[PDB]
């Protein structure tokens, strides 16, 4: 037998999501809590997003890592599918950013770190993720980076890719300029998610989507002076024009400022 | 509450997900659509 609504209590809702929203909720067997995204079958249908939301729930519901928000199962009725997902109490993390404005060094590295080891395990099996940005980011029961969407995701175990996909101030150079992308992509846009996180907006910012566009192609890299010499040498080292020229994530893991600067946590884990 | 103190226990005290829903069923993706 698999689920029903009536397995769960809805104890309350957690906000709108993408394409549907998201209730609080409690597994009546276990007891356990967890989030629960409900979606229209007519309105994703009625939206064009079918063969989307299918690419989205067939990759995340198949990654298990502390820091990638996990699917425990699905199900559906006459009219809704519903996606039992993982709980991140501490909710958002783009507005615990816009709320201090940036974030100090300690809290970044510990992020970055946290990204990097999820963004690997994407990787080891061919899934790019593609849309790395603070707003795709939830947070754990202790702060813990959890990467809750997948809507640009793609598993691409050969072939390279040409879909622009993303956010403006997030784009590599390869996708405005129309190459062929890789998993390179990722790199990138985790070196101006750590710039966002120090610095409070993205290294590329401008009044119009031309003169981003040509600061990202130029790399026009700007760092503001209270900056340390070792965030810059991380940003810098990710924020390569040529994608063969990034730092690895594994390369993230293991740099000096990660390391002396993070104070990541594995939650405990079963047995 | 003991909602707050109920979600602490849980991230204490995991449970066997992989199991406890990793097991159940769950409908083919093109039942979905
Ligand atoms: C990112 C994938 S989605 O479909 O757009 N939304 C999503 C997916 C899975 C989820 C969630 C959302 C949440 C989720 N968790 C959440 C957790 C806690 C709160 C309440 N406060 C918010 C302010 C910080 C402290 C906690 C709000 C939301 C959520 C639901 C809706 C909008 C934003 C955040 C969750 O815990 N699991």
């Amino acid at each position: 037998r698999k689920f029903t609504i009536d397995d769960f209590d809805i104890v309350r809702p957690l906000g709108k999501g993408k394409f549907g929203n998201v209730y609080l909720a409690r597994e009546k067997q276990n007891k356990f809590i967890m989030a629960l995204k409900v979606l229209f079958k007519s309105q994703l249908e009625k939206e064009g997003v079918e063969h989307q939301l299918r690419r989205e729930i067939e990759i995340q519901s198949h990654l298990r890592h502390p820091n990638i928000l996990r699917m425990y199962n699905y199900f559906h009725d006459r009219k809704r599918i519903y996606l039992m997902l993982e709980f991140a109490p501490r909710g958002e993390l783009y507005k615990e950013l816009q709320k201090h404005g940036r974030f100090d060094e300690q809290r970044s590295a510990t992020f970055m770190e946290e990204l990097a080891d999820a963004l690997h395990y994407c990787h080891e099996r061919k899934v790019i993720h593609r849309d790395i940005k603070p707003e795709n980011l939830l947070m754990g029961y202790k702060g813990e980076l959890k990467i809750a969407d997948f809507g640009w995701s793609v598993h691409a175990p050969s072939l390279r890719r040409r879909t622009m996909c993303g956010t403006l101030d997030y784009l590599p150079p390869e996708m405005i300029e129309g190459k062929t992308h890789d998993e390179k992509v990722d790199l990138w846009c985790a070196g101006v998610l750590c710039y966002e996180f120090l610095v409070g907006m993205p290294p590329f910012d401008s009044p119009s989507h031309t003169e981003t566009h040509r600061r990202i192609v130029n790399v026009d890299l700007k760092f503001p002076p209270f900056l340390s010499d070792g965030s810059k040498d991380l940003i810098s080292k990710l924020l390569r024009y040529h994608p063969p020229q990034r730092l690895p994530l594994k390369g993230v893991m293991e740099h000096p400022w990660v390391k002396a600067n993070s104070r990541r946590v594995l939650p405990p884990v079963y047995q | 509450n003991l909602l707050t103190q109920a979600i602490r226990q849980q991230y204490y005290k995991p449970i066997d997900v992989d199991r406890m829903y990793g097991t159940i069923d769950s409908p083919k993706l093109e039942e979905l659509f």
